[PDB]
């Protein structure tokens, strides 16, 4: 089960297109809205090409299912309170896609990509514990729900990693910040061959969107930072 | 059709068993349990309109005549943390979920605050009972604790991070708004 785009920023009054492709063979597609604080609300169901049901949603929430059972949802006259994770499921047992996160803003003026930095292990920690912790900081970004992952020697690692469950606000009265830690044995850090990267997938603007302002258009992009094993 | 889930929140220490309940106001043809991952993906745990299923350390039992289902997690691991949903039924009706948090058993605590370079302060290797407070100062940043698992060494550890562009700020004073352990190593 597949959904595109991953993430989408729009503006009041615009139109949002959400795409979904079900598991091969499945003929039913279900759409759900997951809005922070309301849980999962049912939106639409399609079987064999047709609309079978609707949640409590006005006709500006529209869609369709294609002969191959793939489906799209079109949300018109977008409003701020349309911001949500939209989830697609197919076929008995329902299986979920990764969802399309929609953000609807008054304007694009506040979209900034992150700055990403990697902070190397304290020598004290290495002495005291035989272990080395790298810290990653992603700062100054908006909107949230970024994807931060660690990479060592070209491969994504999951062991020894911990990333904050939520971002914190930079002025709690607002752009965001995020941190993550990677711990390796001190021996691993002391190997000059070893290469560590903190990678942040930021979701921002696309071609579609209009940017005037002087700074770079804050496009959807990956911003990274790196560290080498001890020289 | 109403779908209630119990409890709403569950803090556990790894090793502990726990049970999530799901009640529903009517007869159902389908019931599913899910886990939601940090980036939004619902993972199917079980389809069980009636009976019992087992998969690894998870179990489910649905007493259909009495309109409820149990999700049983044996020896919770830190990796079990997240939100668990119960849904019944073509649309599914979801409950509001149980949020599960599983902390490590730190028998060998070793609290310490380090300075890192390339300005950041790391508080690490405390036990799970320690609470890390935010800063009252809006130009000082402190993350909540989180647990990492160095899988290959059977080793788990908690940490939080503080940083700031205030000159005043340093690692020695950084976690002052928090109840630090006494024996905390300051390098
Ligand atoms: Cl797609
Ligand atoms: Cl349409
Ligand atoms: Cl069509
Ligand atoms: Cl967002
Ligand atoms: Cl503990
Ligand atoms: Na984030």
């Amino acid at each position: 089960v597949t959904q595109s785009p991953t993430h989408l920023i729009k503006t009041r009054g615009q139109q949002a297109t959400l795409r979904c492709s079900p598991i091969s063979g499945h003929t039913s597609v279900y759409w759900y809205q997951q809005a922070l604080g309301l849980g999962l609300q049912f939106l639409l169901w399609y079987d064999e090409g047709e609309e079978r049901n609707r949640g409590n949603f006005p006709p500006r929430f529209s869609g369709r299912q294609f002969p191959n059972y793939s489906s799209e949802l079109n949300v018109n006259a977008l409003e701020l309170e349309d911001s949500a994770l939209y989830l697609c499921a197919s076929s008995e047992t329902q299986y979920f896609g990764p969802g399309t996160r929609l953000l609807v803003l008054e304007d694009l003026k506040n979209v900034f990509p992150p700055e990403v930095a990697v902070f190397e292990p304290s020598e004290a920690e290495i002495s005291h514990t035989q272990k080395a912790t790298l810290v990653c900081l992603a700062t100054g970004f908006y909107p949230d729900h970024v994807e931060l992952s660690w990479w060592v020697n070209g491969k994504e690692v999951h062991s020894g990693v911990c990333t904050d469950p939520q971002p914190l606000k930079e002025q709690p009265a607002s752009r965001y910040a995020l941190s993550s830690r990677l711990r390796v044995s001190a021996t691993f850090w002391q190997n000059p061959r070893n290469h560590f990267r903190c990678q942040v997938q930021f979701y921002g603007l696309s071609e579609n969107d209009e940017w005037t302002q002087d700074r770079a258009k804050p496009v959807t992009q990956i911003v990274s930072a790196e560290a080498w094993g001890r020289a | 059709i109403q779908v209630e889930q119990s409890p709403p929140d569950l803090i556990l220490q790894e090793g502990a068993n726990s049970t999530l309940r799901c009640n529903f106001s009517d007869s159902v043809n389908n019931l599913q349990w899910f886990h939601q991952n940090p980036w939004g993906q619902l993972i199917n745990l079980f389809y069980i309109p009636s009976g019992t299923k087992q998969n690894g350390r998870l179990s489910a039992t649905t007493v259909a005549t009495e309109r409820y289902s149990l999700l049983y997690i044996s020896s919770s691991q830190t990796t079990d943390s997240g939100v668990y949903f119960c849904a019944v039924d073509g649309r599914l009706y979801f409950g509001r979920g149980t949020q599960l948090t599983v902390w490590p058993d730190i028998q060998k605590p070793d609290p310490a605050v380090y300075q890192l370079r390339d300005s950041v302060c790391l508080f690490t290797d405390f036990d799970s009972q320690t609470n890390v407070s935010q800063s009252k100062d809006s130009d000082v940043y402190i993350t909540d604790k989180c647990v990492l698992d160095m899988r290959s060494m059977d080793f788990k550890s908690n940490s939080a991070v503080a940083w700031s562009n205030k000159s005043d700020f340093a690692c020695a004073n950084a976690f002052n708004n928090s109840i630090i352990p006494e024996d905390t190593f300051f390098p």
